[PDB]
């Protein structure tokens, strides 16, 4: 129980249980919040970046609405391990809605708000099939009183038409160091890692639209201070070194190579850049902020430049070379 | 314990009669005078998601045999298997004998037959015709594509268009009556705005809003906790951040951007559509610039259908509007 | 509670004088039927043009009372794989009837263009061997997908669509049987919207008729919403960009139509768009295929054919 | 609550037996009177309604009638994994749950608890068997059988044809046909083996041969069938049971001509 | 040689002191080490550096691995095969092997290890977690990568995902963010250096000078098993005496490479594309990726120095669309055919 809990990372040791521990949506929540009261809970859609408490904000609803007795009597969950097939859910996810919501105990009927409807769960629906999700409609549209649909997606456009309508939709908003440092500061707070004023804000940065990221990153920063042992406090620099992000000298060289240079040169010195390990992703990105938030160019740059990475970013989101799209961008931003 | 109030909005107010069906007068008027002359030909309703075809034929099924459709009335949605071997048995044996319960017409809907093979229409194309005097098929469909050309000729084709501004405006005071609520002139416009012709939508996010009051029944539903509710952009911000990046620098423009995106958390994809909606009004006076301002957008909404970066899309808008607003000058 | 036949069927012709299609055919099946001597045939055209109607009514009158034992027809929805053909067929290809002289039995393969390869293959010798007492007689839509030896060995006979003279003759027909008011106006209407249907003239004129009473151009063009095809046809050869674009939006996305059915279409229209070039066709061909593939993947938005618009017109200006 | 003990455990077992790849989906009303059931085949052609009353359990307690909703596939699962020696009994709570079977052996102490729970089944109770038939006949179980899977080989489709005392089964086909005429004659040796027949009016009317063949596999109930004909109604294949009967409603199949 | 001389924990790594040190600290309390995932160029050292800190969180025993087969079904009937590497701690696949049924195997073998636990004498069955090692994750499928990324906080008591994989990028953002991102940088020249020092004072190779190691370590432009493997095989055809004059060993793919990149600076011509489809036909034959083909060929062009700047250019930028094109295909040869009759008209 304590112990276990205690025996996991800071990603599982300090998941929300309840509503009011997710503290990133707040129109969402209150939502699920009023729920409780009433009973016309709609099918829901939560959709939204990667790491932001959609699947930490359903778990944390099923518990206070049925209870830990209940819960695991009257939920179906279908992730990404389960076979999700049109043959799975036309059979087992239709006779798992068109069934008896059970019986609640006493004890549960008395401390939880026991609703007259069961809870089916399809994570990521972003990775069902067409017909499987074509399928999904009347099933989930006829037993709509005894069977309530939560679908949780990163892309809503993956999703068809019809259950884009079917569903009520949830975005959640990103994290960024705005609406999202408290939590980190409490559990800062309760693990006594002995952070800096700003570091909190620089790691939220790092993260774009993250949290379990910036909750790992932490963890792994305070792992490697106490290992030294010496007790001090651990500063923007020591967490952007592990956390990927390339050094700004570095890149200031790069943006010098960039600004005065042939082929062979550039080339020579993307190769000895990619001889050692950077995800050319975090390179663009921060070429791209140096490039943009500077006011040392014209305008007629900064279209095509802006145009230009975003076009290497396109490519290298589609799992290429790193190497080859990095030196073609390098080279065609010299070529302005 | 189980009763009508626990159903959600969507479910809770659905027309039990052809009455209560709204917008698609114009079909309504056409199947309520078919079904009082007497003649009921086959029917192939095809139409946007949310807009009425299910809910008019189980309502056109209720009003032809009784309070008790789902008795004599076959119906293969989605959700059960619709083969060859299926046609073959199930739906033959259905439309070669008579009914258990009274003496009329049998009635089979299938429902979303965009979703079966080619094989099965087209052994569906011959069992549709061959029992006529005694069956009667209704094809609810929503890509009129998916239906190979025969079927499709078969049938009597019914468009059931959006729902325009005047049925969704008496569908919101139809459930405004019902439910202790208020709703504002300009919200309702917004909605009306945001519904782009969904149904399902307009009650979603009225639910929303009434579950957002803290007392749905006093203060009423102004035009921020609606578009709080989806977190759509306020047209306010969206035109002011159109216009900074029309008219000011690249700096002061990246900055009102992030400001604005990050003030209520809202999302590239939705500001995409709203300036894209926003800007086609304008009179550009050159073909060159509309076909790159249409053309980088759409790129750039691709790539992030895929979700690749989310600051570095920003500034490519904002470089594809100014590289746009270019050939004008 | 009794349900009168829809005028498609209650009107169904069952003499083979009424059939108004293709003259020259027509008239070659009314002297075999006459005659008697009736060899294989398959029956091939556009959907709902008469073929099924055609072969029937040749059939009753080729076998009048004798049809019910006389006539086996095999539709797609009885089995047609290798077992049937091979046992019930052949079965019924040695069954000995006694026929008047000049008769014969009838075999009504329905759809041929849906049976498999195996099929055709064991039916080729089954038809050839008793020519004496069976006569095939194939009615499909694709000849194309029927096997060579088995097209070769009967007589093809191909259907071409209804010109707006059989259809309008066949309409007032309708009309005058049922005692209708209309317009000229109304009639063409239907004809124009009809594309060279019969079913789908004769169910939109009925679908108008019991909806409005007076066939005129406004309750035709208000219920039967003018073809598809026709609208893109249209969008696609716009002289500048803003036209096509106000087109798409009024015409085809604030009518409530899919993207993915206008992609379909406008690729359908430019498949058969004999006024351009053959270069500029292919390559509006490419970036509809590219338009399609990004709505394939779930983004379907008013956005993306937009754009699509902008790259046709960027490509046949310049 | 409700407690129904059998007094065998094969008797369930022979009873599902009949409907068991008929029909998927029943629906078990118990009351004071009994346990009642009504389902309708996958196409809608056909429908079994089953009648069972308090004769045939050992021990019988029902409060307030109660519904009770639930697959065949599943109920023939648990039956399956039941030993034919042991005592069954049906278990409701108050509200209606997971129907509890519970085998109970009468030497050892092997108690074998099962749940099964419920679907939501909409309760659309059906009121047949009120409608005055035409004509009625009943026959031994075994000749049934043995006509209709005889002429079943030939064709898809039966005539049934009741004449002035005379009753005619016409199966005809591609192959060939087939005609069994049979009159109605009592034996007062073997009062089992009369055909019995009441008439109003002539009736000819035509069924499916997969649906005879699915109902009589009911005849290892009865010995004795019983078919009420009508037209304009539903064949009544009625078989009756030492407590209650179990009675297929099939639908006739209309001719074109 | 390369299997022989490897370290077998943290107190033996060579190069790299600050990864060292980062792992050491990783490796001071095992009951919190979350998923991680090494990623950087290829042969830098990371299977080693990954079953070293397996070595120092577990007992020494780790190193014994054995070699199993495992039988799964698809829907159909077609029965695939896999090998595990099984270790009384730990367990390595390579999911890579499978097509397109990596979601089978995925979803199949880590639920089946996730669910029950281990039990094993070296006080029964009291443990701590089962450690499953990926290689090449960057190969994973992308609803594999789902069911894998589904498959880590439902039973994360019990499993521990260590990944390994070059070029992170064909990794979804969910397992990017969800996981600890581990950068593993190849060795300095001076410290690759020490290494063949090493190697050479221990295996009793008959060098000149220091310049040799030198050479090596800038032609195997910091790959550390290549170089190892090129200086084995000069000792070998060197006759155990290595000297300042010898000609670098380029593996046989390489200066097939090399040619072709002669033959398409020499002649562009459509006669030599076919010759040019020829030899890219034995090149893929001969189980050689695609992607290497494209990388070698592409930098091998941008070597040659007759060409100008805008050559060079246009040639990287075909290059980065043709490598975009070959991510998102099958058939390789059609878009390695389309780069070099690309690459021709561009040089003329
Ligand atoms: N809104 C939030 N409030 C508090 N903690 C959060 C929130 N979002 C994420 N976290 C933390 O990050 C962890 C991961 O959150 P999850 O909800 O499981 O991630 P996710 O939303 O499922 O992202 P996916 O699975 O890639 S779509 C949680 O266990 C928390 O520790
Ligand atoms: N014309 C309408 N008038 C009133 N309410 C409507 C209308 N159309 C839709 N609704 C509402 O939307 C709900 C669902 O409508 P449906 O007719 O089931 O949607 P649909 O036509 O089946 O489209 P699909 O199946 O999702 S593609 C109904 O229960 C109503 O609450
Ligand atoms: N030439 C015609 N004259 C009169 N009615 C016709 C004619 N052609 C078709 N019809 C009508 O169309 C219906 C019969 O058409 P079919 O024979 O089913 O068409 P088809 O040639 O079989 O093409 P398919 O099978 O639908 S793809 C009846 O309602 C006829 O009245
Ligand atoms: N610190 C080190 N000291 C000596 N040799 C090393 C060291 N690190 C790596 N190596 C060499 O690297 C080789 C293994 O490389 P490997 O880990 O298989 O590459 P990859 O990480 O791409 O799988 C071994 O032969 C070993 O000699
Ligand atoms: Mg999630
Ligand atoms: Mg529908
Ligand atoms: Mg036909």
């Amino acid at each position: 129980a304590e112990q276990s809990l205690a025996q996991q990372p800071w990603v599982e040791k300090y998941r929300p249980k309840n509503l009011d521990e997710v503290t990133a949506q707040d129109h969402a929540v209150t939502v699920l919040k009023k729920t409780l009261k009433s009973a016309n809970l709609p099918h829901m859609l939560f959709y939204g970046p990667p790491g932001t408490g959609k699947t930490s904000t359903i778990l944390a609803l099923t518990k206070e609405l049925y209870g830990p007795d209940l819960m695991k009597s009257r939920i179906l969950e279908l992730n990404a391990s389960d076979e999700r097939g049109i043959s799975i859910v036309r059979e087992k996810v239709k006779n798992f809605a068109r069934l008896t919501v059970s019986k609640p105990s006493k004890h549960d009927l008395e401390n939880y708000p026991c609703p007259p409807y069961k809870i089916i769960i399809l994570d990521e629906a972003d990775s069902m099939t067409a017909d499987a999700q074509s399928a999904l409609r009347r099933t989930m549209e006829t037993y709509s009183g005894v069977t309530r649909f939560c679908l949780i997606c990163n892309y809503v456009t993956r999703i068809i038409d019809p259950l884009a309508s079917r569903c009520s939709k949830f975005r959640f908003k990103a994290l960024d160091a705005s609406n999202a440092i408290d939590r980190l500061r409490f559990i800062s707070e309760q693990e006594n890692v002995k952070c800096d004023d700003g570091v909190l804000e620089r790691i939220l940065d790092i993260s774009a639209g993250d949290l379990r990221r910036g909750i790992t990153l932490l963890q792994s920063a305070s792992k490697g201070a106490q290992y030294l042992g010496d007790g001090k406090n651990i500063t923007s620099t020591q967490v952007e070194e592990l956390a990927g992000v390339v050094p700004h000298d570095i890149l200031i060289e790069i943006v010098e190579k960039v600004k005065s240079g042939d082929f062979d040169e550039i080339k020579k010195y993307v190769n000895t850049f990619m001889k050692s390990g950077w995800s050319a992703a975090s390179v663009v990105n921060q070429l791209h902020e140096y490039y943009i938030t500077n006011d040392n160019f014209d305008t007629n740059f900064k279209n095509q430049i802006s145009w230009l990475l975003f076009t290497t970013d396109s490519r290298l989101n589609n799992g290429t070379n790193e190497h080859i799209q990095l030196l073609n961008l390098l080279v065609k931003i010299s070529q302005l | 314990k189980r009763s009508k109030e626990n159903l959600p909005w969507v479910e809770k107010y659905r027309p039990e009669t052809l009455d209560e069906v709204y917008g698609q007068n114009e079909v309504i008027t056409t199947v309520r005078k078919f079904v009082d002359e007497g003649k009921l030909p086959h029917l192939l309703f095809y139409g946007p998601p949310g807009t009425g075809k299910t809910s008019t034929i189980v309502a056109l099924a209720r009003e032809i045999y009784g309070k008790n459709y789902s008795n004599m009335v076959l119906e293969l949605n989605a959700s059960d298997d619709r083969g060859i071997d299926v046609v073959r048995n199930q739906i033959k044996d259905f439309a070669s004998t008579r009914q258990i319960f009274s003496k009329g017409f049998k009635l089979i809907i299938l429902d979303e037959a965009d979703a079966m093979t080619n094989a099965a229409q087209n052994a569906l194309r011959r069992v549709i015709e061959r029992y006529t005097k005694n069956t009667r098929f209704c094809v609810l469909a929503n890509y009129a594509h998916k239906l190979t050309p025969a079927l499709l000729s078969r049938c009597t084709r019914f468009r059931f268009q959006p729902l325009p501004q005047e049925a969704i405006e008496r569908r919101i005071a139809n459930v405004l009556v019902h439910e202790k609520l208020k709703l504002s002139p300009n919200a309702e416009k917004a909605l009306i705005e945001l519904s782009n012709g969904d149904m399902r939508r307009v009650l979603n996010v009225l639910q929303s809003c009434k579950a957002t009051l803290d007392n749905p029944d006093e203060d009423e539903i102004s035009d921020d906790v609606i578009y709080e509710c989806c977190g759509a952009p306020r047209p306010s911000d969206l035109k002011a951040v159109l216009k900074s990046i029309l008219e000011d620098d690249w700096g002061t423009a990246h900055y009102t951007l992030n400001k604005v995106r990050s003030a209520k958390g809202l999302a590239l994809i939705d500001l995409i559509e709203g300036i894209v909606k926003i800007l086609e009004d304008y009179e550009l006076q050159n073909e060159e610039t509309r076909v790159h301002l249409l053309t980088k957008l759409a790129d750039i909404e691709y790539s992030i259908s895929k979700g690749g970066n989310d600051q570095i899309q920003g500034s490519a808008v904002i470089g594809a509007i100014k590289a746009s607003f270019e050939n004008e000058t | 509670l009794s349900l009168q036949l829809p005028w498609v069927e209650k009107y169904r012709p069952q003499v083979l004088s009424d059939i108004v299609g293709n003259k020259e055919t027509i008239d070659r099946l009314q002297q075999i039927a006459k005659d008697g001597n009736m060899p294989h045939m398959i029956i091939s055209g556009m959907p709902g043009i008469g073929k099924t109607t055609s072969v029937h009514c040749l059939a009753h009158e080729l076998l009048g009372r004798s049809y019910a034992d006389g006539v086996l027809e095999l539709n797609a929805s009885d089995d047609r794989g290798i077992d049937v053909v091979r046992n019930q067929i052949k079965h019924f290809a040695q069954k000995k009837l006694h026929l008047p002289p000049g008769k014969h039995k009838i075999v009504i393969l329905d759809e041929a263009d849906s049976m498999t390869a195996g099929a055709q293959q064991a039916l080729r010798r089954t038809m050839e061997l008793y020519s004496n007492s069976t006569r095939f007689a194939f009615a499909c839509n694709q000849s194309n997908k029927i096997i060579e030896p088995l097209q070769s060995r009967c007589a093809i006979l191909r259907y071409s669509k209804l010109s707006d003279e059989d259809v309008l003759k066949r309409l007032l027909q309708i009309i005058k049987l049922e005692d209708v008011k209309y317009t000229n106006d109304g009639l063409e209407a239907i004809i124009f919207t009809a594309e060279g249907d019969m079913r789908q003239a004769i169910n939109n004129l009925q679908s108008t008729v019991a909806g409005h009473g007076l066939v005129n151009a406004d309750n035709v063009f208000k219920i039967v919403d003018s073809p598809h095809p026709l609208i893109v046809k249209k969008m696609l050869l716009a002289s500048n960009l803003e036209d096509s674009i106000q087109i798409l939006r009024t015409d085809l996305w604030k009518k409530g139509y899919s993207s993915i059915d206008i992609v379909t279409t406008s690729f359908r229209v430019t498949k058969n768009l004999a006024q351009v070039k053959e270069s500029v066709r292919l390559e509006m061909i490419k970036e509809i295929g590219l338009t399609h593939m990004r709505i394939l993947e779930g983004v379907g938005t008013y956005l993306q054919l937009a754009s699509m618009l902008a790259k046709i017109h960027k490509l046949n200006n310049k | 609550m409700l407690e129904a003990k059998f007094e065998e455990a094969s008797l369930f077992k022979r009873i599902i037996d009949g409907f068991k790849d008929c029909v998927q989906l029943v629906n078990f009303q118990c009351k004071e009177d009994g346990i009642i059931a009504q389902a309708v085949d996958d196409s809608r052609v056909l429908l079994v309604s089953l009648e069972i009353g308090v004769e045939a359990f050992q021990e019988y307690r029902c409060d307030h009638p109660v519904t009770l909703g639930m697959d065949l596939t599943s109920l023939s699962k648990i039956l399956r994994c039941g030993n034919n020696t042991d005592t069954l009994t049906l278990i409701a709570d108050n509200t209606p749950d997971s129907i509890i079977l519970l085998f109970e052996d009468t030497k050892k102490d092997r108690i074998a608890e099962y749940s099964l729970k419920l679907m939501d089944i909409d309760a659309d109770f059906l009121k047949i068997e009120e409608l005055q038939y035409d004509s009625t006949l009943s026959l031994p179980s075994s000749e049934f059988s043995k006509i209709v899977r005889d002429l079943s080989q030939l064709s898809d489709s039966i005539n049934i044809m009741i004449t002035k005392e005379t009753i005619k089964f016409v199966a005809d086909g591609d192959i060939g046909s087939g005609s069994v005429i049979i009159k109605p004659f009592v034996d007062m040796e073997h009062p089992e083996t009369s055909i019995k027949l009441e008439m109003d009016q002539p009736v000819d009317l035509t069924f499916g041969a997969k649906y005879l063949l699915d109902i009589i596999k009911g005849s290892s109930l009865s010995d004795r069938v019983g078919i009420r004909l009508s037209s304009e109604a539903p064949a009544l294949f009625q078989f009756d049971l030492k407590s209650g009967f179990l009675q297929f409603f099939l639908a006739p199949k209309f001719n074109d001509e | 040689w390369v299997d022989k001389y490897r370290p077998k924990s943290l107190n033996a790594l060579s190069h790299n002191e600050e990864l060292t040190n980062f792992l050491k600290s990783l490796s001071d309390q095992p009951r919190d080490l979350p998923h991680l995932l090494l990623y950087g160029p290829n042969g830098t050292g990371k299977k080693t550096r990954c079953m070293a800190l397996l070595e120092s969180i577990f007992g020494p025993g780790v190193y014994r691995l054995k070699i199993d087969v495992r039988q799964f079904v698809t829907a159909s009937n077609r029965k695939l095969e896999l090998n595990v590497v099984s270790s009384p701690y730990h367990l390595e696949i390579t999911p890579s092997d499978m097509g397109n049924n990596d979601r089978i195997v995925i979803q199949e073998l880590l639920k089946e290890v996730a669910q029950m636990e281990q039990v094993d004498f070296q006080d029964g069955l009291a443990h701590r977690y089962k450690c499953v090692i990926i290689n090449e994750a960057n190969s994973l499928t992308k609803d594999a990568q789902a069911a894998l990324r589904r498959t880590m906080e439902k039973y994360s008591k019990n499993i521990r995902l260590i990944m390994v994989c070059d070029s992170m990028s064909p990794i979804i953002a969910p397992i990017k963010s969800r996981c600890l991102l581990i950068r593993c940088p190849a060795p300095s020249d001076s410290e690759i250096s020490t290494i063949l020092s090493d190697v050479v004072t221990n295996e009793r190779i008959q060098l000149e000078t220091k310049d040799i190691l030198k050479r090596i370590a800038q032609a195997s432009n910091g790959n550390l098993r290549v170089s190892l493997l090129m200086l084995e095989s000069m000792a070998l055809n060197n006759e155990l005496a290595l000297k300042s004059s010898s000609p670098i060993i380029k593996p046989d793919w390489i200066i097939v490479i090399h040619k072709l990149t002669r033959k398409i600076v020499k002649e562009r011509s459509v006669n030599s594309l076919i010759e040019c489809r020829a030899v890219l036909y034995d090149l893929l034959a001969h189980c050689i990726p695609a992607n290497i083909i494209l990388k070698e060929l592409t930098f091998s062009l941008l070597d040659v120095e007759t060409l100008n700047t805008t050559n060079k250019s246009s040639i990287i930028e075909y290059s980065s669309v043709f490598d975009e094109r070959l991510s998102l295909g099958n058939k390789a040869i059609f878009h390695l055919e389309g780069f070099i009759a690309k690459v021709m008209c561009c040089l003329d």
